């Protein structure tokens, strides 16, 4: 069916090169990766304590 | 005078340590560090008690060169363990 | 209580005995931490804020740490007790008795010496320094400067260029 | 939620709160005026020595 | 006191070891090149250490050319580390 | 250009952090020579005394007065 | 002199009560519940770990070479606790003649703690991995000295008390923008287990987590400050703790969010890439007090 | 070893300049260490099991030696105070100073490393450097020749020609013969230092040129007496005439340049009323000649080293000054009578 995993050179000239260099010079995407866990911290966890609460089952 | 009497005695112990060898080769380079350590105390006190200001930089330069011999001579120690099994003063071929 | 530097000088020699004697590079290596750390106090007591801490940074936290690698790189032989070995205990006991016999002669002031110089007491005269300087004080208070000694900076930089180039060429 | 996390932070707002306050509040009992003098260099060290000489006997830092 | 402050930490550290000890009853030479370069760089750091505490009384124009000079050669030593360092 | 334009975008693409190692360190040598501000900083460094000033005996001297505030010598008052 | 005990006992509690923070804050990152059964919110668990490991847990040494193995935790805990002494705080205990030189010295000697542990085991199997752990700490200490000097050359001498006074209106994060990014990464090398990871074994936990708080505080002196206020010690004590706690969250952020960088490519991030960057900024920080008047 | 090998060789050249132009006692310590870090790589070069043993023996006997010098430098702070390389002042400091210099030049009790280090070099270019390195600590001795006690300097000169005059007799290794030829000539070096400072530096001018010509004649590979034997008949025959001429000048013989230093060494010593010491110098000088005499029998006699393998192609070595300097090494007797004054 074909889907292709390779990007085949995202940077070409001037504008497309600098932003691909900016993420490697400092971080940016690591700070963006930091934000993924940041919002994940605030949302309520699905946890069941066994001696009081019980997990889902079936007939 | 009084403080110098002990570190001069400490210098002679480190001097004999260089001249003494029993099987191991690593002790000599350890004694080279100790010899430069004993010289560092002797140099500092003479400039600190009898003020110089300009000459107080000289033991700092001496501190740098102490490590130069204790690295470039220390690098040769590893080369013995590449040719032979382990470092030994007993293991020598030259006549 | 009376002496400050004189007590530390005895511990300085005490750590140095395991160098004339041969207690293996493991226990012999441990001596430089004991003699070095106490050896800073001998330097620090008369002054020198920068120069006193340079022993901790280079001699203790650089020199012997590289020596920690080489003990594992060459001659490890699994660390052994330094008491069971022949002549090692004999060199250790004779090493301390050369200095500890002089310690007994410190009492009643004057002590016998191989050198021509006399020791006497020197407790208050041990420092032998007045106040003198106040603002930007001490000769070791401004210990190092790039000015005046311009030639020394070039050769030190040159010698440290040699070390990196040479050691890479040997291996 | 945060109501579980915050007691873990509040206990750190007590244990780490100690070294800051214990070093500061001790100057009331030890010194007269809640202050400890810094040595730095012999200029400030000599001023500490002459203050004890200027009718203080045992005290190092004392007013008048 | 500095001597009283240092010894209190070590004596309490030794006591924690005895608690666990007394109470209960029933190869590769490529690492070496990294270690050596640590020592040789730190000595250049040792020469470059005085900078914030030294530059107060001395002339700036005489120092500026000499202060940068040590850092330049510290980069030249790293430039020799680019011409085949190894697999490390 | 054969080296100016060609060896610029390739350096930004392959090993991009090496651009900063030459540009920042390079300008650190150029700036203290050309910019007219370095001369001011040298004057204040020499004007601030480390030790007590020495007194000279007065025998036909110009621009030297008493310790009180008067128009004598240099005395730095550069920028407030 | 009673204040020394008021800087060991609450500090040992801070390393103990980290066990709550190190898996509850880390827990909500991973959507799991941390401590809950033991205490009201798990406050009884940190002290319960001490009773488990110290008293009842026995020893089984590999060889026990006379002095070693029972000397390495003394060097581990001793050097970690002595680092608290030169700290400026609102007021420091026995202020040194030069501050940061004592800070870099006791951290460089803290390399021995992982060195003597490698010599404790008789086997060759452990020492190769032990020397690799030394390489993680020894290499980053080269740059740690450089980035320190660039902050110092901007303003102030080596004394830690002068570093608070220079930050009166604005933080040092803004003038040292790329240098502040370095201290987030370089501190994690000292056995934090976030970019790279390797009875008496329990004592190493009490020493390694102690250095984590130590690097959090030391970053909050070199880069943070906000206000001084000598007349009011109340305002400084509360404001300093919040700033240090926010950096403690970022230390546990890297541990959960990001995988290990490999040992070989740890020497490609540093040395190959970081050392040319740090020295170029060091070259820049030499020129700064000369270009514009900035001398303490 | 590409371009940077010249830079490594340049730091030895620059290292001696630091020793030459100096006023500070710690500056010469830097100057000695400039040589320490720069000779070892050329001592290794190809990396051999014999080269590893030689370089470690070269390091340990010389680094500890310079460390004794630093003690005498620090005694110059305890006593006399000033950091100047003019006088040694203290007799206590001179005892550790002269012995540190003896570890590099005196040789009489410190020769032990020389025959093993000189043999251990895999290349002919490394042989020149050890004969050139001896120039560096001679500059130190020329500065502090007064105050130092002559009783324990002249013993380092008398005993050195004795051990040098016996230590080459049981040696067939060509590098080893030249190693003991150093110690034999070093006795003449540590004899003019108490008696008139001039001509001591001219002794170096004669020696260094004579030794540099010697090893450059061994650019056609030879390591033993039997390997230098096959040179007259199989290899170039006219080349061995220059080897003969240089070896004859190495010993004390009048129509050659090598006798011209031996002139003033005795001449200045006899002026200081000493006759019993220069007599002992002349008799021990005969023992030096014997090594060169046996080595000239590889050039004069037949000795039968023909071999099956023969060379037809022309030899092209380095030869920096292997044509201009042997002419000065063969004949300079009439050329240099008043030249003693020109050097110093």
């Amino acid at each position: 069916t074909y889907k292709y995993v390779n990007l085949r050179e995202p940077s070409m000239d001037m504008k497309s090169v600098t932003d691909r260099a900016a993420q490697t010079l400092l971080w940016t995407e690591l700070i963006r990766g930091l934000g993924m866990t940041l919002s994940y911290l605030f949302r309520e966890p699905a946890t069941i304590n066994y001696p009081f609460e019980k997990g889902p089952l079936s007939p | 005078s009084m403080v110098y009497m002990n570190i001069m005695m400490a210098f002679t112990v480190s001097l004999v340590g260089l001249l003494m060898y029993r099987s191991h080769l690593m002790s000599s380079l350890l004694c080279l560090e100790g010899m430069m350590l004993s010289l560092f105390v002797m140099a500092a006190l003479t400039i600190l008690n009898s003020h110089f200001t300009l000459a107080s930089m000289m033991p700092i330069i001496l501190l740098v060169f102490a490590a130069c011999e204790a690295a470039l001579g220390l690098s040769l120690l590893v080369m013995v363990s590449n040719t032979y099994g382990t470092d030994y003063v007993q293991n020598l071929n030259l006549l | 209580m009376l002496y400050i530097v004189f007590i530390l000088s005895v511990i300085f020699v005490m750590g140095f005995v395991g160098f004339s004697s041969k207690p293996s590079p493991i226990y012999g290596g441990l001596g430089l931490i004991v003699s070095g750390g106490v050896g800073c106090g001998i330097v620090l007591n008369f002054g020198g804020s920068f120069l006193g801490l340079m022993v901790f940074l280079i001699y203790l936290g650089g020199m012997m740490v590289v020596f920690g690698y080489t003990t594992a790189m060459a001659t490890e032989q699994y660390p052994e007790i330094w008491l069971s070995n022949k002549a090692v205990l004999g060199a250790f006991v004779t090493g301390l008795l050369m200095e500890f016999f002089m310690v007994y002669y410190v009492l009643k002031d004057k002590e016998v010496e191989v050198v021509f110089e006399f020791n006497g007491l020197g407790d208050w005269v041990i420092y032998d320094t007045g106040d003198s300087g106040f603002f930007s004080e001490e000769a070791m208070g401004i210990a190092a400067l790039y000015s005046y000694g311009t030639w020394l900076v070039i050769v030190t930089g040159w010698s440290l260029l040699i070390g990196v180039v040479v050691i890479m060429e040997i291996t | 939620m945060w109501f579980e996390v915050l007691p873990g932070i509040a206990v750190m707002g007590v244990c780490l709160f100690i070294p800051g306050m214990a070093t500061a509040r001790i100057h009331r009992f030890s010194n007269g005026g809640k202050e400890k003098r810094v040595a730095h260099y012999p200029y400030q060290w000599y001023l500490m020595e002459r203050d004890r000489r200027v009718s203080g006997v045992n005290r190092s830092y004392v007013s008048k | 006191n500095l001597m009283l402050a240092l010894l209190t930490n070590f004596t309490l550290a030794t006591l924690l070891v005895i608690i666990a000890f007394w109470l209960p009853q029933l190869f590769s030479m490529k690492f070496f090149l990294v270690a050596i370069t640590f020592l040789l760089f730190d000595l250049e750091i040792a020469l470059l250490l005085p900078l914030p505490w030294a530059s107060q009384t001395a002339n700036l124009n005489t120092m500026l050319t000499m202060a940068l000079f040590l850092i330049i050669l510290l980069a030249v030593s790293l430039a020799y580390e680019w011409t085949q360092k190894g697999l490390e | 250009a054969e080296r100016v334009a060609a060896f610029l975008k390739n350096v930004w693409a392959k090993e991009p952090v090496l651009v900063a190692s030459f540009a920042i360190a390079g300008l650190a040598v150029i700036l203290p020579t050309l910019s007219p501000y370095t001369k001011y900083s040298l004057m204040i460094n020499x004007x601030x005394x480390x030790x007590x000033x020495x007194x000279x005996x007065x025998x036909x001297x110009x621009x030297x007065x008493x310790x009180x505030x008067x128009x004598x010598x240099x005395x730095x008052x550069x920028x407030x | 002199m009673i204040n020394i005990l008021m800087l060991i006992i609450p500090i040992l509690l801070a390393v103990a009560f980290l066990t709550l923070v190190e898996r509850k804050v880390l827990g909500y990152m991973q959507l799991r519940k941390g401590p809950n059964v033991v205490g009201p919110y798990g406050l009884l668990q940190p002290i319960a770990d001490a009773i488990k490991l110290f008293i009842k847990e026995p020893l089984r040494p590999a060889t026990s070479s006379a002095s070693m193995f029972i000397l390495a935790p003394i060097m581990a805990l001793g050097l970690a606790l002595t680092m608290w002494i030169p700290l400026p705080m609102p007021y420091p205990l026995i202020n040194m003649n030069l501050g940061v030189l004592f800070m870099l010295a006791m951290s460089s000697l803290a390399v021995y703690s992982i060195l003597w542990s490698g010599w404790a085991s008789n086997s060759k199997y452990a020492l190769i991995g032990a020397l690799r752990a030394v390489a993680q700490t020894i290499s980053y200490e080269v740059t740690l000295a450089i980035i320190l000097l660039s902050v110092l050359l901007m303003s102030g001498s080596f004394t830690l008390s002068t570093l608070i006074t220079t930050q009166e209106q604005m933080w040092l994060i803004l003038p040292a923008w790329p240098l502040a990014m370095m201290w987030f990464i370089s501190t994690l090398a000292e056995t934090n287990r976030a970019p790279f990871d390797l009875g008496p074994f329990a004592l190493f936990f009490m020493a390694e987590y102690a250095n984590i708080i130590m690097m959090n505080i030391f970053t909050a002196i070199l880069f943070l400050g906000t206000s001084h206020n000598p007349h009011m010690p109340e305002l400084y004590t509360i404001n300093f703790t919040i700033k240090s706690l926010l950096l403690t969250m970022s230390f546990l952020w890297i541990r959960a969010s990001y995988p290990r960088f490999r040992y070989d490519q740890l020497m490609h991030l540093l040395w190959k890439n970081f050392l040319p960057l740090t020295l170029a900024l060091c070259m820049w920080h030499v020129s700064l007090p000369i270009l514009t008047s900035g001398i303490p | 070893n590409p371009i940077i090998f010249i830079i490594i060789l340049l730091t030895i050249m620059l290292g001696t300049i630091i020793v030459m132009i100096s006023s500070h006692w710690l500056l010469v310590w830097i100057g000695f260490e400039m040589n320490m870090l720069a000779i070892i790589p050329i001592m290794m070069k190809n990396h051999n099991p014999r080269a590893t043993e030689a370089s470690t023996k070269y390091f340990l006997t010389q680094s500890t030696a310079s460390m004794l010098l630093m003690m005498a430098v620090i005694i110059n702070l305890m006593f006399s105070g000033q950091w100047t390389v003019m006088k040694l002042f203290n007799p206590m400091a001179s005892m550790l100073m002269t012995m540190a210099l003896a570890m590099k030049l005196g040789m009489a009790p410190f020769h032990f490393w020389v025959p093993e280090v000189t043999q251990g070099i895999p290349l002919s270019s490394g042989l020149i450097l050890l004969t050139w390195q001896k120039l560096a600590p001679m500059s130190v001795l020329y500065q502090i020749f007064p105050s130092i006690n002559l009783n324990l300097i002249l013993t380092l000169s008398v005993l050195s020609i004795l051990i040098g005059g016996w230590g080459g007799l049981n040696q067939t290794q060509l590098r080893k013969i030249m190693a003991y030829s150093s110690i034999a000539h070093m006795g003449w070096m540590t004899a003019v230092l108490p008696y008139n400072p001039t001509m001591t530096l001219l002794n170096l001018i004669i020696y260094i040129i004579m030794t540099s010509t010697m090893f450059t004649m061994f650019m056609a590979n030879s390591t033993t007496t039997t390997l230098s034997l096959s040179h007259t008949w199989n290899k170039t025959p006219i080349m061995t005439v220059l080897i003969l001429a240089t070896l004859l000048s190495m010993g004390g013989l009048p129509p050659l340049s090598g006798f011209m230093p031996k002139w003033m060494i005795i001449q200045e010593m006899t002026k200081n009323n000493s006759i019993i010491l220069p007599t002992f110098m002349a008799i021990t000088a005969l023992l030096n000649l014997y090594f060169y005499m046996r080595l000239t029998y590889s050039t004069t006699l037949t000795m039968f080293p023909s071999t099956n393998n023969m060379k037809m192609k022309w030899q092209f070595p380095l030869m920096k000054k292997m044509t201009f300097l042997p002419t000065m090494v063969v004949l300079s007797t009439m050329m240099l009578p008043l030249t003693p004054m020109l050097s110093v």
